[PDB]
DNA sequence: GTGGTGGATACCTCGTTGTGGTA
DNA sequence: TACCACAACGAGGTACCTCTCCACCAC
RNA sequence: GAGUGGUGGAGAGGUA
């Protein structure tokens, strides 16, 4: 969605963002795999577990 | 001289001159409508006025005998 | 704000210096169309005719 | 209609008379119902014209028929409403009074008039004491201030013969009976019995003063105001507020203030009231009209009804936001657009996207005209509403108005001179303007939300002008520096690094193409990747001598990506050029050597197609940053635990009690800077040699493709210290007070900071935040201040024909070479020719332009100095000329004649102050007892010349320093023979014998007492300060003899041999000794952009080092005193020289020796004022410039140096004269060089004896002011002081320079306008 | 944590991609980072910051155009810029830039008036606020003219 | 509405330039 | 009478945008 | 003889 740019980085130094980059995406992994499940309907058993 | 007008800086040998004379010219197709002797291609007078001094048909004393030229045989 | 998926990297100039380059989908979710209630007033003030 | 010159002068109550068209009387503004003017009120239109357009105020007369008539109800004159604002008033005033810039513009002009002094007068003018004007008793002398006692007791005894006055009317009375050329003869008479300094200077403060009223014809009576004028009525406007109430200027109030209190003092006169009522109310009056004429000058500014104080005339005239420096020289202004900027990467050099709606607003009248032409608009309020109603004809009418038609996009700050350029628009949709990526270098444009104006020029002179002047591709070379200023930046750089480097066996290495064409078809398919090396054909074209091209070909060894970009290549560039890994700074030499080589068109296409490729090649690459790319040595904490233990180990050493703080502190500092340079070389190593991974030869070790290392090893962004800081040690952070913090901030910004390295490096950014605000404003005020300096200047002349010039070297100084002869001196027209052989004897011409063919040709003949042509050394009176300027960097060529140097200078200087074998020269010396040669000069300095003849390096040495080489020898490096004693200064002799100890008795001069280690007497001499009543008058000499006693003579001089030391001196020799040929004797103990406001503004520094002033040997003169007097006595002539030192002040060199003309006595930092004064003008130019180029040098930032040149040659226009000839100059005038010239051209025209002058060096505040063009300097500062004293001396301006004809209105003398300049003035002088 | 939080999601452990390219098709050629990153909108929108203009109101001192967006005003083309100008050597620009696109009423009528008929001429004049620095001194008390010639 | 109008805060930092004081 | 503290004036960045707030008196 | 008022000035905040 957005194409930043990579070399406002490494001389402004605000690596902040490229850890929250990385934490994002790790969340979204995380309620991308919830709204598989759901799609899915697999189990409120399952649900609890993940 | 659509990008650079280097040309007609080689051609009259300063900038002041060169905007001093396609003026001239400019402002002799604007008020007097003479015909631009190259052919204009859907151009304005500023940039037809650098192409002819960029090609070779004006410089200074040019329009100056030119003009006075004109002016006798006129009177 | 609204959090966006993000890519690092160069994309054809168009993000050069400090500058963004934003999907059609961010537009057609409507995601950042905000809301400007803007005040306009009339008085009807009193001359002397 | 058309003036040539601006006359000012005092203006004769007659005059004002004459301005005015009635007087107001009647402190009544309008009326509050019927909101018309009264009669003679302050707005009173039968004084000040009609209301209306052609009408009356009875609306008797309607119409232009009535032209001019006299309305007989009203009393009005219908004219049309523009002499509302171009009439004058003017006020009776009953009693007279002061005008307060001749009584508060120091000096007053009043209190050196009258040698009265100003607290005298201003407790006259308070109506406080009297001042009799004549008196024929001797009690009472003329000029005499009486208090109010002593006039009473003046009454009760003379009362009659006398007369006493008090306020205005007495100084008023003064200045009619003060005759000027009976007490200018006085003066000229009084002034030549005696010469005191001081005195003498008030002396000639006041003739002047009575030579310029003379000259000029104004009346020193002129200065007390008995008619104060009024300012039209439009120009102290009277708008309402929304709500009906009505809302003023404050010249409507203090204008009201003034005509009430004069109102209640012609009552009061005409009352007959007591003296002591009428001279309060004089009083009330007089502060009344000084808060007019300068509210916060006398004393408490009268405040507003809003608690603010108002603003007076004078407040209206000068400042910041006066009406010079505010609606003058900067103009709000037509046509003129405004937008928030982005990036166009598909645009052209020449191109930006001016959207549809700011284009269709701005190009409105030209829309007009070509509906009006196409037949399809009739009238204007048709078109007005086609354009409102954005009709599709109208969308094709400024798709063709806007063709070829360019726009300014101007970006404020403009800081220097390519903050415009001017580009052809093309059309787009949206709501932002969009630049090219080239030229946001230039702007110094981010597009984060920087705005950008657009400015349209109109007139066919003003396109052609933005077509061939201000073009973006015509300013491609920045005229700081000959190096291109459309670099690629950051993104292409970081596509062409990637596209130009190579790994060692990716896909398809060795294989063998037939050029660029197949190998870009084996890319794009895929089967070879961008970095394999393999075998092309290259068919690259030599440009010869000539302009014809060969093509030669061949097989090399290169990259699939090198062999891609050399099809962008053009024509005419070697291989060599792509056949590396291309960084920025490759790439700008790649820029500027296809200039060099082919000119202006290919260049221009060159760049558009590299920014193009880079683009597409970054976006291929996907260059990306994770936290895996920010490697951090995984030796790191090993080596931080040693740092640590050690540093403890030290701390328990010093708290045991063995070391010190200070050493402590400074060993804890070295630990943990030692400990972050091996975590930063430890990090460099571990990223730049990573991939390592390979095969095909073996496990092979190569730079590696990492993210991070790549964008700051490209030049694109970033650099070692960013990268250290990210991935290794953030090192040392600093405390506000300049001291470095104990424990240095061991985390980075990866592991991250915790909460008190993060606290510790808040100091540094705010620091660094609030250095920025001071450091912009005054490098904004610096530049100001260069602009204001270097106006006057412009190429005049096409050469001056002198042979002067500076001798230019490369600056060796230091330890490095710091600027190549060829950046030093390329661009210069040579002064003379080179009289050395080098290696072939070259010869250049003089008056010759130093291409880049000659730059090597001269390199390769390793010319060590060259003398060229130098702006300060010009001898055109009014501006430069060509030849002495040399080469215009922004074209390539030589000057044009016109260009406006002094500005270009300007800008090019104060823009970066927001980035802020062996050889002996004057050697007198002996080889000693030891062979360690010392020497006996003061001004030798050791110079290391190399094996081709020119230098290496070169050293001051001290005198008496030890050297341990002799002269010629080929010493190699690693040896340091720089050996010096740090703490003392040695006074060793020059010949050998025995001692005498004569001239030092134990009490009075030396005191008796034993070292306390060796037990050996030594006859130490005390200082003069503190002797008895015997040693208060004589010098101590040590009497070094032969073996006999005989005072042995020195061949060469016939003084003898006696060495005159001072105090503090550490004899340890005794008697009977023998004594050497130099050996001891005994020992004497001891910003940036400030800097470069300093040097330009030129101050004398906090320790000025003394100088000597004229050659011979020198002696002590006076005695008895701390200010100890120097006879530098000649060999030749008399002395009339000596000088003050101070106490603590020492002195270094001795009284046995002989000085040249301006050598150096005492030592530290020197004053531009004495360095001038004796060396001379090409001296103190070389000292300027290598002063300011080694701050803008330490900071990185190339600057040509003949921008600080034309600077210093504004700086010395003026000339002082130390002799009169036969011209019209009496003595010690600060006249300018100019006149000075040519009045000694024509005196030796006809045959006279010239007159003298010397040069004076004045700072850049000072010169500018004293610039005669009075506009100019009232444009820049001081403006009360400079229109007072122009306004006495009865000045005019020539209008000569471009702040004045800006000013004026007309076209500049310079660039285009130099032409109609020209022609204006010769056809002025002719007729 | 953040790699543990990761491989929970069965992602790239370095949070770095293979991104491909949707123009033409093909592949990056180095891993790419993409994750999610919470973009705000901040307060200086386009639409308030556009601003042009031709022709419009004046002020009643000096009779130069006005200033700011609500006013219509143009751009103050100040002290920096005229240097720009006389630094290149436009001294027409400067010229026109300081009369007739400002503060001179009779040469403006006469550029408006030449533009809408084609011809772009030019007419200059004393400007305004000269005619008012000159008035201004003459009422503090200092006789400051035009001498001809 | 239409002429009249005088008093109870301090908190810059150089840097020239002019002025009374004194060895 | 030539140094000298001391006092007084005179500088201190350009461009832009938003908002609110405007003398008392008085027979 | 054919519509119309902020600039003026202060204070506060913001952008580059
Ligand atoms: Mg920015
Ligand atoms: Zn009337
Ligand atoms: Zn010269």
């Amino acid at each position: 969605d957005i194409v930043l740019n990579p070399l406002g980085v490494p001389s402004r130094m605000n690596i902040g963002q490229i850890l929250e980059t990385h934490l994002g995406m790790a969340a979204k992994g995380i309620g991308d795999k919830i709204n598989a499940m759901l799609k899915q309907q697999q189990e409120v058993a399952k649900l609890r577990e993940f | 001289a659509r990008v650079t007008v280097q040309d007609a800086v080689e051609k009259i040998g300063n900038r002041f001159d060169l905007v001093l004379v396609a003026a001239r010219r400019a402002r002799q197709m604007q008020v007097g409508g003479k015909d631009p002797l190259v052919p204009e291609e859907n151009d304005k007078t500023t940039v037809i006025a650098l192409r002819e001094i960029e090609e070779g048909l004006i410089n200074n004393q040019i329009l100056d005998v030119r003009e006075r030229q004109e002016q006798q045989e006129q009177e | 704000g609204q959090n966006m998926r993000v890519a690092f990297m160069p994309w054809n100039g168009y993000n050069f210096e400090d500058s963004i380059l934003v999907s059609e989908r961010v537009v057609q979710e409507d995601r950042f169309t905000t809301i400007h209630i803007q005040e306009l007033a009339c008085v009807s003030r009193d001359t002397k005719l | 209609e058309e003036f040539d010159a601006i006359k000012i002068a005092l203006a004769s109550p007659d005059m004002i008379r004459s301005w005015s068209f009635g007087e107001v009387k009647k402190p009544e503004t309008i009326n509050y119902r019927t909101f018309k003017p009264e009669r003679d009120g302050l707005f009173c239109a039968r004084i000040f014209g009609p209301v209306k357009d052609y009408e009356c105020l009875c609306g008797k007369y309607k119409r232009l028929k009535h032209r001019g008539v006299i309305c007989e109800k009203c009393g009005v004159e219908v004219t049309q409403t523009k002499v509302r604002r171009e009439r004058m008033g003017h006020i009776e005033l009953a009693s007279p009074t002061a005008h307060i810039w001749f009584l508060k513009s120091l000096p007053s002009r009043i209190g050196l008039l009258l040698d009265m002094p100003l607290r005298d007068i201003e407790r006259v003018l308070y109506f406080e004491s009297y001042v009799v004007i004549e008196g024929g008793m001797t009690n009472l002398e003329r000029q005499q201030i009486l208090t109010e006692e002593q006039y009473l007791d003046a009454l009760e005894e003379f009362g009659d013969e006398f007369d006493a006055k008090m306020g205005a009317e007495a100084i008023q009375a003064l200045l009619k009976s003060m005759d000027l050329e009976q007490e200018c003869e006085q003066l000229r008479e009084e002034l030549n019995e005696t010469n005191s300094e001081t005195k003498r200077k008030k002396l000639t403060k006041r003739i002047k003063l009575l030579e310029a009223f003379v000259q000029s014809g104004n009346k020193p009576e002129w200065m007390i105001l008995t008619v104060l004028p009024v300012l039209p009525p439009d120009l102290r406007p009277l708008v309402p507020l929304d709500g009906g109430r009505f809302a003023t200027s404050d010249l409507n109030d203090l204008y009201r203030r003034v005509i009430n209190r004069n109102n209640r003092l012609k009552r009061l006169l005409d009352l007959a009231a007591p003296d002591i009522i009428v001279r309060n109310e004089k009083r009330m009056l007089q502060e009344a009209v000084d808060a007019l004429l300068d509210n916060g000058r006398r004393g408490r500014a009268i405040t507003g009804s809003n608690k603010r104080p108002l603003k007076s005339l004078a407040d209206m005239i000068k400042g910041k936001q006066g009406r010079f420096r505010q609606n003058l020289l900067g103009k709000r202004v037509d046509y003129s657009g405004r937008s928030v900027i982005t990036v166009g990467p598909y645009l052209r050099l020449h191109q930006c996207g001016l959207p549809k709606k700011m284009a269709l607003e701005l190009f409105k009248p030209f829309i007009y005209g070509k509906l009006e032409l196409r037949g399809l608009a009739t009238t204007i309020k048709a078109a007005k509403k086609m354009v409102e109603r954005e009709e599709a004809v109208v969308w094709d009418i400024l798709d063709e108005v806007i063709r070829e038609h360019p726009v300014l996009l101007n970006r404020a700050p403009t800081l220097h001179r390519l903050g415009i350029q001017a580009f052809e628009p093309v059309l787009i949709e949206g709501k932002a303007i969009q630049l090219h990526p080239l030229v946001c270098a230039a702007y110094n444009a981010d597009f984060d939300g920087d705005q950008m104006a657009v400015h349209v020029p109109l007139t066919l002179e003003a396109q052609l002008e933005a077509r061939a002047l201000m073009m973006s591709t015509n300013n491609i070379l920045s005229p700081a520096n000959g190096e291109p200023i459309i670099v690629p930046s950051q993104d292409v750089v970081l596509g062409l690094y990637y596209m130009t480097r190579d790994c060692v066996n990716a896909k398809g290495e060795g294989m063998v193409l037939t050029g660029p064409k197949e190998a870009e078809r084996l890319y794009r398919s895929g089967l070879a990747s961008l970095h394999a090396r393999v075998k092309v054909r290259i068919t690259e074209y030599e440009k010869d001598a000539n302009g014809e091209l060969v093509a030669k070909t061949s097989l090399k060894d290169t990259t699939v990506g090198r062999a891609i970009l050399w099809m962008i290549v053009p024509k005419g560039l070697p291989y060599s050029i792509v056949n590396q890994a291309l960084g920025k700074k490759a790439i700008s030499k790649m820029l500027n050597t296809c200039y060099r080589i082919l000119g202006l068109k290919p260049t221009v296409i060159f760049a558009d197609q590299i920014m193009y490729t880079g683009f597409a090649y970054a976006a291929r690459s996907g260059a990306s940053v994770g936290i895996d790319d920010m490697v951090i040595p995984e030796k790191k904490h090993e080596i931080i635990s040693e740092a640590e233990a050690e540093v403890a180990e030290i701390q328990e050493q010093f708290q045991s009690g063995l070391v010190t703080a200070g050493e402590r502190y400074n060993k804890v500092i070295d630990i943990w800077a030692a400990a972050n340079d091996r975590v930063s070389k430890a990090m460099m190593d571990n990223l730049q040699t990573e991939t390592v991974i390979n095969r095909d030869g073996q496990e092979e070790k190569q730079v590696s493709f990492n993210s991070i290392y790549m964008m700051a090893d490209s030049g694109a962004r970033g650099s070692a210290a960013q990268i250290r800081q990210l991935a290794g040690m953030r090192g040392l952070m600093a405390k506000p007070d300049g001291s470095i913090i104990e424990t240095p901030i061991t985390a980075n910004f990866r592991e991250g900071l915790n909460v008190l390295q993060y606290f510790i490096s808040t100091h540094g950014a705010r620091k660094g935040l609030a250095d920025t605000a001071l450091k912009t404003a005054n490098s904004g005020y610096l530049t100001r201040r260069l602009v204001d300096v270097a106006q006057d200047l412009v190429v005049t002349e096409d050469d001056c024909g002198t042979h002067e010039g500076i001798m230019m070297t490369p600056v060796i100084e230091g330890g490095d070479v710091k600027e190549p002869l060829r950046d030093r001196v390329l661009g210069r027209v040579t002064a003379e020719d080179v009289l050395k052989p080098g290696t072939a004897d070259i010869l250049v011409p003089r008056n010759t332009l130093l291409h880049e063919q000659w730059c090597d040709l001269l390199e390769e003949n390793s010319v060590d100095a060259v003398k060229v042509r130098s702006v300060v050394s010009c001898d055109t009176d009014f501006g430069v000329c060509a030849h002495c300027y040399g080469r215009d960097l922004a074209r390539g060529h030589i000057i044009n004649k016109g260009e406006a140097i002094g500005v270009i200078a300007a800008q090019s200087i104060g823009e970066p102050g927001t980035q802020l074998s062996i050889k002996l020269s004057n050697v007198k010396s002996v080889v000693n007892s030891s062979g360690k040669l010392v020497i006996t000069s003061r001004n030798t300095e050791l110079k290391l010349i190399d094996e081709f003849g020119r230098t290496k390096e070169s050293y001051k040495v001290p005198y008496g320093a030890v050297l341990a080489k002799g002269d010629g020898e080929q010493v190699a490096g690693g040896e340091t023979v720089a050996n010096w004693d740090p703490h003392t200064m040695p006074v060793i002799t020059e010949v050998s014998g025995f001692v005498r100890f004569t001239d030092m008795i134990d009490g009075q001069t030396i005191t008796r007492q034993t070292d306390e280690l060796t037990g050996l007497s030594s006859l130490v001499v005390l200082d003069s300060a503190e002797r008895t009543a015997g040693g208060k008058d004589l010098r101590p000499a040590l009497k070094i003899v032969d073996a006999q006693g005989n005072d042995v003579l020195i061949p060469g001089t016939d003084m003898p041999a006696q060495y005159f030391l001072p105090g503090k001196a550490i004899v340890q020799l005794e008697d009977g000794v023998q004594i050497s040929s130099g050996d001891t004797l005994a020992r004497i103990p001891q910003g940036g952009l400030p800097r470069v406001a300093d040097l330009f503004e030129a101050r004398r520094p906090k320790e000025p080092a003394i100088l000597a002033e004229i050659s011979g040997i020198v002696s002590f003169g006076k005695e008895t005193k701390g200010k100890r007097r120097l006879v530098i006595t000649p060999v030749d002539g008399s002395d009339p020289y000596e000088e003050m030192i101070p106490k603590w002040r020492q002195l270094n060199v001795f009284e046995g020796e002989r000085v040249e003309r301006g050598d150096v006595i005492s030592d530290g930092p020197e004053a531009p004022h004495d360095i001038l004064r004796l060396r001379g003008v090409h001296a103190v130019t070389r000292y300027i410039v290598n002063e300011v180029q080694d701050v803008y040098r330490l900071q990185g930032v190339k600057i040509n140096d003949k921008h600080i040149e034309v600077i210093v040659r504004q700086m010395l226009r003026k000339a002082t004269i130390v002799n009169a000839g036969s011209s019209d100059f009496l003595e010690g005038e600060q006249v300018e060089y100019s006149r000075v010239k040519i009045a000694n051209r024509e005196l030796e025209a006809n045959g006279k004896v010239g007159a003298t002058y010397s040069r004076d060096l004045l700072g850049i505040t000072k010169a500018s002011l004293a610039t005669e063009s009075f506009i100019s300097a009232a444009s820049f500062q001081e403006t009360t002081r400079v229109l007072t004293e122009a306004a006495v001396a009865g000045k005019r301006d020539e209008l000569r320079g471009l702040k004045e004809n800006v000013i004026v209105g007309r076209l500049i003398p310079a660039g285009t306008g130099y032409a109609y300049h020209q022609d204006r003035m010769r056809r002025r002088a002719a007729g | 944590e953040i790699k543990e939080l990761l491989k929970l999601g069965d992602l790239p452990t370095s949070g770095q991609i293979r991104l491909y390219d949707g123009r033409t098709g093909e592949q990056f050629e180095r891993p790419v980072t993409v994750g999610y990153m919470y973009m705000l909108k901040l307060n200086h929108l386009v639409d308030d910051k556009m601003h042009a203009r031709s022709t419009g109101s004046y002020s009643l001192v000096t009779q130069q155009p006005l200033g700011g967006k609500a006013q219509f005003g143009g751009q103050r083309f100040g002290e920096m810029e005229v240097w720009a100008l006389e630094a290149y050597g436009a001294a027409y620009t400067l010229q026109e830039m300081l009369t007739v696109k400002s503060d001179d009423v009779n040469g403006r009528t006469k550029m408006y008036k030449n533009i809408v008929d084609g011809n772009h001429q030019m007419e200059p004049g004393m400007p305004e606020s000269f005619n008012v620095l000159l008035k201004e001194i003459r009422s503090l008390g200092i006789n400051i003219e035009l001498e001809d010639e």
